[PDB]
């Protein structure tokens, strides 16, 4: 009688159902990625309106039951998520509105697109050709070119667009019990009721800028080096005083400097530490590449997967006739029916994805008994940190050795450690930065304060003083960087990279404090080691029934992200770090400009 | 008739022989005053839930085995024989049941009842179909696949 008991009654009789319809319509999705043909995007977009057409009365169906006599958090949370995920809240003149102006942006940014210069043949698209050349191509004029030439192409006309969808997603958002669609973004790690373990949407922020405070002080110096390597390659532009153009940082959006590492080596004498030619020496095909990755889940306590998956799993690119994407996804349909869709042939990279989707995987498989509409245990920030730790820890030279994969011969000096050090930085404090910024300014934006004018003007604002960026050309408020991304476009988060830059750290700080390894965190390695392996499977099949700063603190002890771990990651390659930067402007000049 | 044990051997490779008041080496050297045996089909995980005082879903509402139990119970796999690709929800079984279900009784009946406070006297409120199907497909992993 009791609405406790009722809301159950309720769920047990649905739940079978909506396991079934999300199987459908994940098959269908499946179905699609494997065969890219009408019928097969006509049955995908056919299941996910059933799915979504029951979430709709599923919606009504949870508002139904009153949350004042519900105390268990898996009743609240199993009728929270449906009243709110299978509803939404502006009417059909706002919410047509808003999913056409979704759907362009997402065309704009795709059909939308530059190629050469001043050439009517055969284009590119920004990653095939654009974004590569902004990427490993090291050339000032052709990345330079390119860096306005996409915007002027993608986020000229979609400016507007993206203003008028700010506008409208904040329409829909402060209509329930929202601030901004920021606040949507937030909700993610937000945690309330339980003692010992709450949390504010608004200190979030608080905490984001606290981390970019303590990255700083390394960040700088990063900047102080690459902006004396710029000097010395490119002194025509690049002031030793000022930022770093925008188009010299390894892609057209800084966020991982790989190729930027390459000019700012720090030992031309470097050893191996490729095992790609390995792969090709050691007979390494698709199979193997996941096999032995199962066998580093095995010794650390994580059972292998089932037959049935290596035979719904797709390791490799069909091509032929019936084409695919080469995207690394790891695919789970449904009812023990996990699959894959990837590629791996002959890279050590190859290795790193495998071992990637494994744990992506492993983790997914770990929280199989807890209830299908709390499967959503896979926090983003966590479930990319999971997957990022078990590559960063299978990727240890002494792993590699132990294998085979490398030799016992070559030894981890000073040079070795120092350039993987620094090549992992790039990528790391080479996005930091960057995604605070863009974090802060689209929570911003969708809080209103940025004037719609200003869009730019703010953003560049920040760049130069936070960032230490400057555009190499004079980018204005006519186009729109932002806009011009997938995500931004498909309107997705990009906390996720911020929360799991630091996730990741903590979590290998953790296995290697569970498990009393030996050694320095740049050389943590856990393989045959099961003890903190142990924790980790507590960890994965905890899922959504626990919050995850009690999990953290169960794992890591700290209920908030810490940088430490990132600090005594990286202290020995801040040894050579301190030395090579102080000789620079440890500044930069936020009037100065890569455009003369 | 003369009942010869040796054709269920060889008939499948059985995963699960238990047997409870006979060795079931000794079932070709016995002779019994009668004999009963009972047929379904249910899903992998219930498996378990076949046994004398286990409590469970299909325990307390389909099929409850009484405390003083002689007999044996034999489970297959049967995965490819009743798998197809649209769906198998021609097998059926009780979502949920209001009452207790007495040992070795069965209860067939579609009745639309009010699970909740409110009398429902139809569709609505916590008032549910007491039957349910489910879509075998042969994609699926252990666990959710038919077992005989
Ligand atoms: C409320 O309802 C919404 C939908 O209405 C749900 O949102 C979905 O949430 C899931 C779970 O996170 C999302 O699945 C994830 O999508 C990510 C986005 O990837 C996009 O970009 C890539 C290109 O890089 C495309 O290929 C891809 O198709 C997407 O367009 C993926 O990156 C995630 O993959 C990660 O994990 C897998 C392992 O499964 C790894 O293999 C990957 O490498 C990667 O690390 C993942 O697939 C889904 O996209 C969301 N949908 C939408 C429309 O946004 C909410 O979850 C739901 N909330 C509830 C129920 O509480
Ligand atoms: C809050 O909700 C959860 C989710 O339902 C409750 O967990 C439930 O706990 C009971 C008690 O153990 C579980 O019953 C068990 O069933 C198995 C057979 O499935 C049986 O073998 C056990 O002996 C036991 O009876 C129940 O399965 C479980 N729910 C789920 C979905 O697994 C929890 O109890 C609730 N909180 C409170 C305070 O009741
Ligand atoms: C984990 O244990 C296994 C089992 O001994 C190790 O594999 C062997 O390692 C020795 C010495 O490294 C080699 O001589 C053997 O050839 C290896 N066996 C096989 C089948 O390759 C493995 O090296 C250990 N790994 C770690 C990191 O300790």
């Amino acid at each position: 009688s009791t609405i406790e008991e009722q809301a159950k009654t309720f769920l047990d009789k649905f739940n079978h159902e909506a396991e079934d319809l999300f199987y459908q319509s994940s098959l269908a999705s499946w179905n699609y990625n494997t065969n890219i043909t009408e019928e097969n995007v006509q049955n995908m977009n056919n299941a996910g309106d059933k799915w979504s057409a029951f979430l709709k009365e599923q919606s009504t169906l949870a508002q139904m039951y009153p949350l004042q006599e519900i105390q268990n958090l898996t009743v609240k949370l199993q009728l929270q998520a449906l009243q709110q995920n299978g509803s939404s809240v502006l009417s059909e003149d706002k919410s047509k509105r808003l999913n056409t102006i979704l759907n362009t942006m997402s065309t704009i940014y795709s059909t939308g697109k530059v190629c050469n210069p001043d050439n009517p043949q055969e284009c590119l698209l920004l990653e095939p050709g654009l974004n590569e050349i902004m990427a490993n191509s090291l050339d000032y004029n052709e990345r330079l070119w390119a860096w306005e030439s996409w915007r002027s192409e993608v986020g000229k006309q979609l400016r507007p667009l993206y203003e008028e969808y700010v506008v409208l997603k904040n329409e829909m958002a402060r209509a329930n019990h929202y601030e901004d669609y920021g606040d949507y973004w937030r909700g993610d790690y937000e945690v309330n009721g339980v003692d010992g373990y709450d949390y504010s949407r608004g200190q979030l922020i608080e905490d984001v800028e606290h981390t970019f405070e303590e990255i700083k002080p390394l960040y700088e110096h990063l900047h102080a080096y690459v902006r004396a390597k710029l000097m010395n390659a490119y002194p025509s532009y690049i002031s030793p005083i000022g930022c770093l153009p925008a188009h010299l940082l390894g892609d057209m959006w800084g966020r991982f400097w790989t190729n930027l590492y390459s000019l700012t080596v720090p030992f031309g004498q470097k050893p191996n530490i490729d095992v790609t030619d390995a792969m090709v020496d050691q007979a390494w095909d698709a199979q193997r590449i996941f096999k032995e990755a199962e066998k580093f889940f095995v010794s650390v306590g994580l059972p292998n997967m089932t037959q049935g998956f290596w035979e719904n799993s797709m390791l490799t690119d069909p091509g032929n006739v019936q084409k695919a994407v080469c995207h690394p996804t790891a695919w789970d349909l449904g009812k023990g029916d996990f699959r894959i869709l990837m590629c791996t042939k002959v890279t050590m990279d190859d290795f790193l994805t495998a071992h990637h989707e494994m744990g992506h995987i492993q983790y997914d498989m770990a929280y199989a008994a807890q209830p299908f509409l709390l499967r959503n245990g896979a926090n983003e920030g966590f479930h990319e940190a999971v997957g990022e730790i078990m590559s960063l820890s299978a990727a240890t030279p002494k792993h590699l050795k132990s294998i085979g994969l490398l030799s016992p011969d070559f030894q981890e000096d000073n040079e070795t450690e120092i350039n993987f050090l620094l090549k992992q930085a790039l990528t790391i404090v080479g996005t930091l930065p960057f995604t605070y910024m863009l974090e802060k300014w689209r929570w911003m934006v969708f809080k209103g304060e940025i004037p719609k004018d200003q869009w730019m003007k703010k953003w560049w604002e920040m760049k130069r003083e936070i960032v230490g960026v400057v555009e190499p050309v004079p980018h204005d408020e006519t186009y729109c960087d932002p806009a011009s991304l997938f995500h931004v476009s498909n309107d997705y988060s990009f906390i996720r990279y911020y929360t799991r830059t630091l996730y990741q750290f903590q979590f290998q700080e953790a296995l290697c404090q569970a498990a009393k390894h030996e050694g320095p965190l740049h050389k943590c390695d856990i393989s045959n080691s099961t003890e903190a392996g142990q924790k980790l499977f507590n960890m994965l099949r905890l899922g959504k029934s626990e919050p995850w700063t009690l999990a953290l603190e169960n794992v890591v002890g700290a209920k908030n992200m810490n940088v430490r771990p990132l600090l005594n990651y990286f202290e020995p390659l801040f040894t050579w770090l301190k030395d090579q930067n102080k000789n620079s402007f440890v500044g930069w000049s936020t009037d100065w400009s890569p455009y003369a | 008739c003369v009942a010869d044990y040796s054709v269920l051997y060889n008939f499948a490779p059985f995963f699960a022989f238990k047997c409870y008041g006979v060795s079931p080496t000794k079932l070709n050297d016995l002779c019994f005053t009668n004999v009963y045996a009972d047929s379904f089909v249910i899903k992998g995980n219930e498996v378990s839930q076949i046994a004398p005082g286990q409590t469970g879903n299909i325990a307390d509402y389909n099929y409850k085995l009484p405390d003083d139990f002689t007999g044996c119970v034999i489970a297959w796999n049967s995965n490819k024989l009743d798998s197809k690709h649209s769906g198998n929800y021609d097998y059926w079984y009780r979502l949920f049941r209001k009452s207790k279900l007495k040992p070795f009784e069965r209860d067939i009946s579609t009745e639309i009842y009010q699970a909740g406070n409110k009398p429902c006297k139809g569709k609505g409120p916590n008032c549910y179909f007491p039957l349910q199907s489910y879509g075998f497909r042969p994609t699926y992993g252990v666990g959710h696949q038919p077992y005989r």
